[PDB]
């Protein structure tokens, strides 16, 4: 669920408030257009990841509670997870790890989506 | 679906595109915090409407394709829509209708959410 994903982020990127990713580029907040950079593409793969999970009957990625452990840059989705929960958890985790390896460009935060992603 | 909603929006507000609402206030885009104005509210209940519709078995708002019609600024959902389509459709036309009537404040577009949406 959203809350768990927020933790993975604080996990892999402690030097930043999860808000730093609530409105970055064209995808961190989820949308469309040309990803403005590596970090934005991270979010691009994450939205698409959520979209595939939605194809599993009854699966609401945004709300599905899953089992994971986030231990200092280390993220682990637990096996006790079902298809929906397992898929959701791997989306968030991979996105959290992805953020950790992509530079964060202050320019790309809160950009004009109408003009830049359309 | 959202493709149909994007267009519903233009039916009632042809002078604008859905993009003017993609990043407006604290909701038109996602969801969190205190509504900013009437417009930012139209979006709050739209999301709520979707949340109510998700409760409808097998119903996926952003993806369910419904049968609607736009005729000179006025929207109409057709009858042959399944329980899920009909609900989603209505959600969208009420939102579209709510957007046309609310005031659009440039000052509340592209806002720093990390400071106004806690
Ligand atoms: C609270 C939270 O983490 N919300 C995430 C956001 O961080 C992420 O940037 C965006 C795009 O992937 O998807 C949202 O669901
Ligand atoms: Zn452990
Ligand atoms: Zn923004």
């Amino acid at each position: 669920n959203t809350y768990q994903f927020r933790n993975m982020i604080e996990c892999t990127v402690p030097s930043r408030s999860w808000w730093d990713f609530a409105d970055y580029g064209c995808y961190c907040g989820c949308g469309s257009g040309t990803p403005t950079d590596d970090l934005d593409r991270c979010c691009q793969v994450h939205c698409n990841c959520y979209r595939q999970a939605g194809e599993i009957s009854g699966c609401r990625p945004k709300f599905k509670t899953y089992t994971y452990q986030c231990s200092g840059g280390t993220l682990t989705c637990k096996g006790n997870n079902n298809a929906c929960a397992a898929s959701s958890c791997d989306c968030d985790r991979l996105a959290a790890i992805c953020f950790a390896g992509a530079p964060y460009n202050d320019n790309n935060y809160n950009i004009d989506l109408k003009a830049r992603c359309n | 679906n959202i493709k149909q909603f994007n267009n519903m929006i233009e039916c009632t507000v042809p002078a604008r595109s859905w993009w003017d609402f993609a990043d407006y206030g604290c909701y038109c885009g996602s969801g969190s915090g205190s509504p900013t104005d009437d417009l930012d509210r139209c979006c709050q209940t739209h999301d709520n409407c979707y949340g109510a519709g998700g409760g409808s078995t097998g119903c996926a708002p952003k993806s369910r394709t419904y049968t609607y019609q736009c005729s000179q600024g006025t929207l109409t959902c057709s009858g042959e829509n399944s329980a899920c389509a009909a609900t989603t459709c209505d959600c969208d036309r009420l939102a579209a209708i709510c957007f046309a009537g609310a005031p659009y404040n440039d000052t509340n577009y592209n806002i720093d959410l990390k400071s106004r949406c806690q």
